[PDB]
């Protein structure tokens, strides 16, 4: 098929180890090449193919190209693809139809895709959407109708922005409507867990790719960039540090027991839920500093809920592990540990080549952004599926206002912490004092059983 | 069996420290790093005639994870203080980890290293006498490290594996 100059049309170029390179494998499913890297150009080109459609390709791209390319020069370079000159008969019938209107409907359906998943740099670039509203309103052809109006139902839906019965609500020493009773003891540990796993799960679920790619979480402005998975990171601390306030800050160690046994109880009740954000809150608590030193308190901690805690924290150990099998056998609904997903995106980033040079010619490392659009498809597959649990309304109000720390520093309040350990646990060889009881109610737990059939 | 080392990266984010661990682990031609599979955190190596096993913790990314800091540095036996020389806060930063370490290690003498990381062409705020002088005054070495070249990274590494073996 004889195609236009390229000196009237960048993408009629022809491939080369100069401007487009591969890897050795086909997509599994598709039998197309792997694009290991390529100019802008040849990405373009290859984003809104001839021959065939690559929504693999559309959707790694779409979620990474702003690390090479601009929102700005990605719509004039699909604009400049659209605007195919004929070359220089039943040659230039072929061209029409096996050249120009499959490249039109390819550039139509990455403009669909663009609005209806990335629609977030239309709403901080309200140019973009200008010009691309603009684009879409030239567009001509009964062909291209029916999907340039999808573009624009789209765009209008996006500037104008299921189930059986859950289980009964569980009820211990506070009684509903008493939420100035509430507190670790007084909760049933069973709702503790439910009600942290649907805050934790909706903080899991409201993360977005945006907030991760580029490993922006990391950078300067990450509070504008990442606030989600932030909040998200914070309430997970949060919890940590109340688990640990509650154990060192109730002195006697009967009570202290009984306050540990609850927490491995709640723990109990993560992993019941697949809610493994919670079971790690629980395990760092256990194994901060402050806590991990109280030897009079473990001693007493039933042998059961010790080997409860343990097969936990031996869900970390080996750099995660027996975690990682774990979750790849889980089962959605589910609350992942965002920090591995994290990690592995940053070193991904970091350890990679931003671009590969061929010939002398710099070409973009797709292959490095395709691990990353991978690792953020891993976390949006446990982001669909919600939890089939009742929202308590003040039980989760109280979880979501928790604040340990107070109005005290972050270094501060855990040498308060670690000097309130030693206080109720001297160091050996001082003797070990007792202390008067804090709670006037029951310390034994309704344990993990719902009270009544479902 | 060969002696196996769990040493574990501390330090601020933001600034690139993930490159020390990397650039150890990945073969010196090879500009490439998958972090999704054991060999990415596992190195065979011989350090003054004995072959050895580096087990390298690295959580980058995860910094905002303030109170996983403790139970992540349990697991090391030696660990790397890892700032960047173009930011001093990074640099002023190493204190409060180091009182970390003590705390969770609960000795005062753990096998420990300091590293001044240079991974970018921003200008130096913090001079290799400062770095040496606080080095100084906590008894550990002081290793200077290139992100670009991969100088000194190996250096890091051994020398925390002689002061583990010398401890
Ligand atoms: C070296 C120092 C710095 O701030 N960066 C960016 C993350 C480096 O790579």
């Amino acid at each position: 098929m004889r195609l236009p100059s390229a000196d009237v049309y960048r993408f009629a170029e022809p491939d080369s180890e100069e401007n487009i390179i591969f890897e050795e494998n086909m997509q599994p499913k598709a039998g197309i090449p792997i694009i290991k890297a390529g100019t802008v150009i040849k990405l373009i080109e290859r984003l809104t193919y001839h021959m065939y459609a690559d929504p693999n390709f559309v959707r790694t791209f779409l979620t990474t190209y702003r690390s090479f390319c601009k929102p700005q020069e990605l719509l004039s370079l699909i604009i400049e693809r659209f605007e195919i000159p004929e070359p220089e008969s039943a040659e230039l019938k072929r061209f029409r139809k096996e050249y120009i209107q499959p490249v039109q409907l390819r550039v139509l359906n990455v403009c669909r895709h663009w609005v209806e998943h990335h629609f977030y740099d239309f709403e901080r670039d309200a140019y973009l959407l200008q010009r691309m509203e603009e684009f879409i309103g030239t567009v001509r052809g009964k062909a291209m109708k029916k999907w340039v109006e999808s573009i624009t139902k789209i765009i209008q839906r996006k500037k104008i922005a299921f189930q059986s019965s859950p289980p009964t609500v569980e009820w211990h020493i506070s009684r509903p409507g008493h939420i100035e009773t509430f507190d670790l003891l007084t909760l049933h540990p069973i709702e503790i867990a439910r009600q942290l796993t649907l805050l934790e799960s909706d903080l899991y679920r409201a993360v977005q790719p945006s907030e991760l790619v580029g490993s922006v979480w990391t950078k300067e402005d990450k509070e504008i960039n990442s606030p989600n998975l932030l909040k998200m990171i914070r309430h997970t601390t949060n919890l940590t540090l109340w688990f640990e306030k509650c154990i060192v800050e109730t002195e006697n160690l009967e009570e202290r027991v009984a306050v540990v046994s609850r927490i491995i109880e709640i723990l109990q009740v993560f992993q019941e839920l697949n809610n493994f954000n919670g079971v790690l809150e629980v395990v760092s608590a256990m194994n901060s500093s402050p806590v991990y030193r109280l030897d009079h308190t473990f001693e007493q901690i039933p042998s059961r809920q010790k080997k409860i805690l343990e097969e936990a924290h031996e869900l970390s150990e080996d750099h995660y592990k027996k975690y990682l099998a774990k979750l790849r056998s889980i089962n959605p609904p589910c609350v992942p540990f965002f920090g591995i997903y994290l990690t592995n995106i940053l070193k991904t980033e970091e350890g990679n080549p931003e671009v590969l040079k061929r010939h002398g010619k710099e070409l973009i490392n797709f292959s490095k952004r395709r691990k990353v659009a991978e690792i953020t498809g891993e976390i949006q597959q446990y982001q669909n599926q919600p939890y089939c649990l009742r929202v308590e309304s003040d039980i989760k109000r109280f979880f979501e206002n928790l604040n340990p720390m107070g109005n005290s520093m972050e270094k501060e309040f855990t040498d308060y912490l670690f000097n309130k350990s030693l206080e109720i646990e001297p160091r050996n060889p001082k003797p070990l004092p007792r202390f008067p009881k804090k709670y006037s109610y029951p310390l034994k737990s309704p344990g993990v059983r719902p009270s009544n059939p479902r | 069996h060969m002696t196996e080392y769990k040493l574990v990266v501390v330090g601020a984010g933001g600034v690139g420290k993930s490159a020390l661990t990397i650039q150890l682990i990945q073969n010196h031609f090879v500009d490439e790093y998958d972090p999704t599979i054991e060999d990415s955190y596992r190195k065979q190596v011989v350090i003054d005639g004995e072959t050895c096993l580096l087990d390298i913790l690295d959580t980058a990314g995860q910094e905002e994870y303030s109170a996983m800091r403790d139970q992540y540095m349990r697991t090391g036996e030696g660990f790397l203080c890892v700032f960047a020389i173009n930011n001093t806060k990074s640099f002023e930063d190493i204190h409060q980890y180091r009182e970390q370490i003590k705390r969770v290690k609960d000795s005062d003498d753990v096998p420990m290293v300091l590293v001044g990381n240079k991974c970018d062409l921003a200008a130096r705020t913090v001079e290799s006498r400062q770095a040496q002088d606080l080095a100084r005054s906590y008894g550990i070495p002081y290793i200077e490290t290139s992100a670009k070249t991969r100088q000194g990274v190996e250096d890091a590494f051994y020398t925390l594996v002689r002061e583990i073996r010398q401890h």
